[PDB]
């Protein structure tokens, strides 16, 4: 795509702090990983870490035809659910449901749309994503005969990894984004 | 069974009594209606056999027919109703009344039309139990009848065998005393079902399929020439559902060892295990024939029919569980199988091929 | 208190039809009010609207209450004990019959005193094995059903209460089921008997030697 592959414009203050365990003289004694503890140095894996992957085609698809798939995918109207995520005290599993009102009267709720996971543990370094995570709900809405204009909403249902132990709402309510055809 | 002499004793004489009335029928006219001598006419007045099997209104005609027959022993010490023998309950041999060689009215009948008494040729858990129970399982009346009629005629097939003059044939069956007695039972089965429905709140003295046909009146019971007022009164379809105004009673509508409520539990119990059935389309053919199944043995079932019978085609499929067959071959309704069949004529030959089309094969959980 | 008539939802979604309102009443009160409770239930007839929605008076539905304070403030449902539907059959009506006679075996629950020493030992063994030792299918789990590991409404999450029914018409249903659990548990561990009972109605001087 002729866009930067071994550099990152997006994050600037973060790319020059050497990795905390890898920069620590103890207990990292591997000089390879010690020397390249900075993120910028780890961008090109091949020159720096001296390894390759057998094939870089995904799902049996060469990168030209992969990019073709990607763009044709961009071709249609799509609908996404946005999630503003941040560090829970521990790891948890969020499921995604779509709420469709019946005519009379006010009405809910769930048909199963999706699922994604959040990782964590106590004593983790706190973190907050500065952008929405997206989840395509387009096809599920197609299966409900629903639209971007059609009336409905999206609820998350959050289940800890404790073993069930479902949690109350800790994340901001799901955004609904519409992307017009390419 | 359970008869107490002389309860047996009164009846033979009564059956003896009507052997010749013989004016009203006296018994031969009463015989003709199911039997060979021609009951009715197309408007072209062509011979028909006024037999009302093969249709959904199948029970009423008969259930009556017992009545006509039943009335016929009237005040001839017709002190109790025609008995029934529950062919469902497995049996090593045939029942006495119709066996005793000497001085017995149930051994045989005669046929002025043929100059002969009936001839019968019997042919070799209980099979009928399994077969009937299914019928009971069903809730639609129409669905029930197809199995109810087919479970039924399985006996007209096996009691008679290879004699034209016999129970295997439409033409002269009605002539053999064995026929009514088999009936009471068939009728009884129907009654049980009604009680079943009633238990289930489904219609029992009514029936929603098909509205067409219950309304068509029934000859001969229609005919002016039926000198019993009662049958004509219920000559119709929809009357004759409530057998109460007949008026008769069965000693007990319990299938062997079961309260009606008990029975549903049973069926409900059976229903747990997922089953697999085969269903055929069956349709008129002049001859009467038996059909033998295969995949191991899956068979079998029989169809009743004769020359000059009204043609008929069933609306619905006829189902026969073949699950035991699969286990026999260890199949899972998953591994896929060829359902092979055979179809013998009642006369010695000859297993002609369909005729019936192909069997569908369907799965019920569970 | 506004009376909403609800038709239950089958699915996970809260789709309970509470759209149609069945009734309405009012409550006078105040600060420095004299503390009070009607010794009898207040009944508000809903038969007509229940007939309007085409669902049998016998069939399943429930009733919820919207409590608006006179202040205009909408109030928590916790303020008032939940409404119930009371059904008055056409008198006289015989409920459906029991199944005829007995076949071919039923668990027999006897008076503890009626137990032979053999029976005592055998249900002692059954109890011994069920109790000892512990599992999900074991004694402690069933002992846990009734009260205080507090799994109600669900073992998750925020506020949990005991599962057993008390102060309700359904108390004996709940505990009947529970006793049946105990019964299966002891039968599968090898006891010929249903769970025996002890008549406390009969005047007794001491506890039965069994316990
Ligand atoms: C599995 O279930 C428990 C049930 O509560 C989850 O509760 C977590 O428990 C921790 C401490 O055990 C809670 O931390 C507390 O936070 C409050 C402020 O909200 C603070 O005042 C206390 O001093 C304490 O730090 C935490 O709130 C709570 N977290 C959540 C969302 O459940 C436990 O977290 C679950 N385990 C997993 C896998 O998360
Ligand atoms: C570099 O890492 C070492 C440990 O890998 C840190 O020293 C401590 O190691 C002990 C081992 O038991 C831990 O209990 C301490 O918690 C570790 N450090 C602490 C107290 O944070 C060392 O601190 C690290 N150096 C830096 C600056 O990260
Ligand atoms: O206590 Cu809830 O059962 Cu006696």
């Amino acid at each position: 795509r002729k866009l930067s592959y071994n550099e990152a414009n997006c994050a600037l203050p973060l790319m020059n702090q050497p990795m905390r365990p890898f920069s620590n003289s103890t207990a990292n004694n591997d000089r390879l990983t010690f020397t390249n503890s900075r993120p910028n140095d780890v961008f090109d894996y091949q020159n720096v870490l001296h390894y390759k992957y057998d094939t870089l085609n995904f799902a049996g698809l060469s990168i030209p035809q992969l990019e073709r798939i990607l763009q044709k995918n961009q071709g249609r109207d799509r609908i996404f659910a946005g999630f503003l995520l941040h560090g829970i005290k521990a790891s948890a599993d969020v499921r995604i449901y779509i709420c469709v009102p019946t005519g009379i009267g006010e009405e809910n709720c769930g048909n199963y749309a999706g699922i994604f996971s959040v990782l964590g543990g106590e004593t983790e370094m706190p973190w907050q994503f500065d952008r929405l995570f997206r989840y395509e709900i387009t096809d599920e809405l197609k299966k409900l005969g629903l639209n971007q204009n059609s009336h409905f909403r999206v609820e998350m249902e959050l289940t800890a990894v404790n073993g069930s132990k479902i949690t109350q709402k800790i994340f901001p309510n799901p955004t609904i984004i519409f992307v017009p055809s390419d | 069974n359970s008869l107490t002499p002389s309860e047996i004793e009164n009846l033979r004489n009564a059956l003896a009594a009507v052997q010749a009335d013989k004016t009203d029928a006296g018994y031969q006219k009463i015989a003709s209606f199911h039997g060979m001598p021609l009951s009715c006419q197309y408007p072209d007045g062509t011979a028909f056999a006024c037999c009302q099997h093969g249709m959904v209104t199948f029970p009423h005609w008969h259930r009556l027919y017992m009545k006509q027959m039943e009335d016929a022993l009237k005040a001839k010490g017709a002190k109790i109703g025609i008995p029934y023998w529950d062919w469902t309950t497995a049996f090593h041999s045939l029942p006495i009344l119709v066996t005793e060689p000497k001085n017995n009215p149930f051994h045989h009948g005669y046929i002025d039309v043929a100059d002969t008494k009936t001839t019968r040729d019997p042919r070799p858990q209980s099979f009928f139990y399994r077969q009937i129970a299914f019928a009971l399982e069903q809730r639609d009346f129409c669905d029930f009848e197809i199995q109810f009629e087919m479970g039924h005629n399985a006996i007209h097939s096996w009691v008679g065998g290879p004699s034209p003059y016999g129970m295997s044939t439409l033409h002269y069956t009605s002539y053999d005393p064995l026929f009514y007695v088999h009936h009471s039972n068939t009728d009884r089965i129907w009654a049980i079902w009604q009680a079943l429905q009633k238990y289930r709140g489904l219609p029992y003295n009514s029936a929603n399929c098909e509205i067409n046909k219950l309304k068509k009146p029934m000859m001969p019971f229609s005919s002016e020439d039926n000198p019993n007022e009662v049958t004509k009164a219920h000559s119709t379809g929809y009357k004759s559902f409530d057998y109460q105004q007949l008026n008769y009673e069965y000693d007990n509508l319990n299938f062997h060892g079961m309260t009606i409520p008990q029975l549903e539990v049973h069926l409900k119990k059976i229903q747990e295990k997922d089953r697999v059935f085969a269903g055929f389309l069956l349709r008129a053919i002049g001859q009467s024939a038996d059909v033998n199944f295969d995949v191991t043995f899956g068979g079998t079932f029989c169809v009743l029919g004769g020359d000059y019978e009204m043609p008929w085609a069933f609306d619905r499929l006829f189902l026969y569980d073949i699950s035991k067959s699969l286990v026999h071959l260890r199949l899972d309704a998953h591994d896929d199988f060829d359902i092979k069949v055979t179809i013998m004529g009642i006369d010695g030959k000859s297993l002609p091929p369909n005729l019936l089309p192909s069997p569908t094969i369907l799965f019920k959980p569970g | 208190v506004r009376i909403k008539l609800c038709i239950p939802t089958e699915d996970k979604r809260q789709s309970d039809n509470c759209d149609n309102d069945a009734g309405q009443f009012f409550i006078l009160g105040g600060t420095n009010e004299m503390p009070w409770n009607f010794a009898f239930p207040y009944l508000h007839e809903i038969t007509d609207t229940v007939l309007s929605l085409g669902l049998a008076l016998d069939s399943n539905y429930y009733v919820t209450a919207e409590v608006t304070a006179i202040n205009g403030t909408l109030m928590p449902t916790q303020t008032i004990p939940r409404p119930i539907v009371t059904y008055i059959p056409p008198q006289g009506f015989k409920d459906v019959n029991m199944v005829n006679m007995d076949t071919s075996s039923l668990r027999f629950r006897k008076d503890i005193s009626s137990l032979t020493t053999e029976e005592e030992y055998e249900l002692r063994v059954a109890m011994e094995r069920f109790m000892s030792d512990k599992s999900i299918n074991g004694y402690q789990a069933l002992a846990e059903f009734h009260g205080l590991p507090a799994k109600c409404p669900r073992p998750d999450a925020l506020n949990r209460v005991a599962c057993c029914i008390h102060g309700m018409a359904t108390f004996p249903h709940w505990h009947r089921l529970v006793v049946m659990q105990f019964e299966n548990a002891l039968f599968t561990r090898g006891s010929p008997i249903g769970v025996p009972y002890w008549d406390w109605t009969k005047p007794f001087t001491a506890l039965p030697s069994l316990l």
